[PDB]
């Protein structure tokens, strides 16, 4: 249906 | 076929564990690592995590219904435990 730009995250 | 991997990381100095994360519930996606920094922890712990590898349970806990930010907040708190390791079972192809 829909989707935002997805997050990425430095560990 | 799928396998799983039990990967142990211990952090470095800076209290990182060299790799990024995508995904969680909110982002319609599993738990996937995006990125490994080359010769960071998750690159030379034997077993290493590899690029791609789907995380699946994280120090024991079960992690399908949590968000980005709460898987996360899990990861960096494997940093406070008492050996401060982090141990996930990832799904590999
Ligand atoms: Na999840």
């Amino acid at each position: 249906e829909r989707l935002q730009r997805r997050r990425e995250t430095q560990v | 076929d799928s396998y799983l991997v039990l990967i142990r990381i211990t952090p470095d100095e800076d209290g990182k564990f060299g790799f990024n994360l995508k995904g969680g519930v909110d982002q319609k996606m599993p738990l996937v690592v995006s990125r490994i920094n080359p010769e960071s922890p998750a690159d030379t712990c034997i077993p290493k995590l590899n690029e791609g590898d789907q995380i699946v349970l994280i120090n024991g806990r079960d992690i399908s219904e949590h968000t980005h930010d709460q898987v996360v907040m899990f990861i960096k708190a494997s940093r406070e435990s008492h050996s401060r390791e982090l141990a996930l079972v990832i799904r590999r192809r």
